[PDB]
């Protein structure tokens, strides 16, 4: 039987993905430009894009754990329906 | 791909989930079963849990969807190494033993709890050098194997 093993590893979702990922470009972007394209650097600017950047690095590490939750919870039905094998 | 035996053990546990009996198995339903697993999905999860294997969109889950959705997911994977991250849980000067005394501690106050004479047993097994002390990872690497 089974014994010990279990098994092997939306739009909301998709919609958080997309804004949060465009937005990491977007500040990188900006953070590159005001760092190393300017002739003087305007640390305000630089704080504003840093700000911006975690926020939507951040947005973009929510959206996996929460993936990694529901593939999980997943799994846990999955494992109790295989219990039924035994 | 699915055989036929294993299709008919399908439909018990379809039984598991759909709690009323009633051929579907709705976000309320998933919410009971799961929180008897001791897990707390909110909403949405549940909601995201029905809607990845409604096929048809109706807001509930039927044998079939259910069943073409196993057929994905069948490949298992040995536990090893996640139960040696349990009983590491214990280990509270991390040198890789637990004494059989405080597997007797542990076994008699925490979670469901094994009796002191079912706990006998599991030492005995455990205990293989029968110096009182469990080498837990090769305790596990005997129960996996
Ligand atoms: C990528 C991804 C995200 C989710 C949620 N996925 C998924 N996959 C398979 C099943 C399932 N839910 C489920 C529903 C009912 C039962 Cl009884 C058992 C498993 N959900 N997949
Ligand atoms: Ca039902
Ligand atoms: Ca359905």
């Amino acid at each position: 039987g089974r014994k010990l093993e279990l098994t092997k590893a939306d739009t909301q979702l998709t919609k958080r993905v997309k804004n949060a990922a465009a937005n990491v470009l977007r500040e990188t972007w900006l953070i590159y430009k005001n760092t190393k394209l300017v002739k003087k650097i305007d640390h305000a600017k630089v704080r504003k894009h840093q700000r911006k950047f975690l926020q939507a690095i951040h947005q973009l590490r929510s959206v996996k754990m929460e993936q990694r939750k529901l593939n999980d919870q997943a799994n846990t039905l999955v494992d109790l329906a295989k219990t039924q094998l035994e | 791909q699915l055989t036929e035996e294993q299709i008919a053990e399908f439909k018990e546990a379809f039984s598991l989930f759909d709690k009323d009996g009633d051929g579907t198995i709705t976000t309320k339903e998933l919410g009971t079963v799961m929180r008897s697993l001791g897990q707390n999905p909110t909403e949405a999860e549940l909601q995201d849990m029905i809607n990845e294997v409604d096929a048809d969109g109706n807001g509930t889950i039927d044998f079939p969807e259910f069943l073409t959705m196993m057929a994905r997911k069948m490949k298992d994977t040995d536990s090893e190494e996640e139960i040696r991250e349990a009983f590491r849980v214990f280990d509270k000067d991390g040198n890789g033993y637990i004494s059989a005394a405080e597997l007797r501690h542990v076994m008699t106050n925490l979670g469901e709890k094994l009796t002191d004479e079912e706990v006998d047993e599991m030492i005995r097994e455990a205990d293989i050098d029968g110096d009182g002390q469990v080498n837990y990872e090769e305790f596990v690497q005997m129960m996996t194997a």
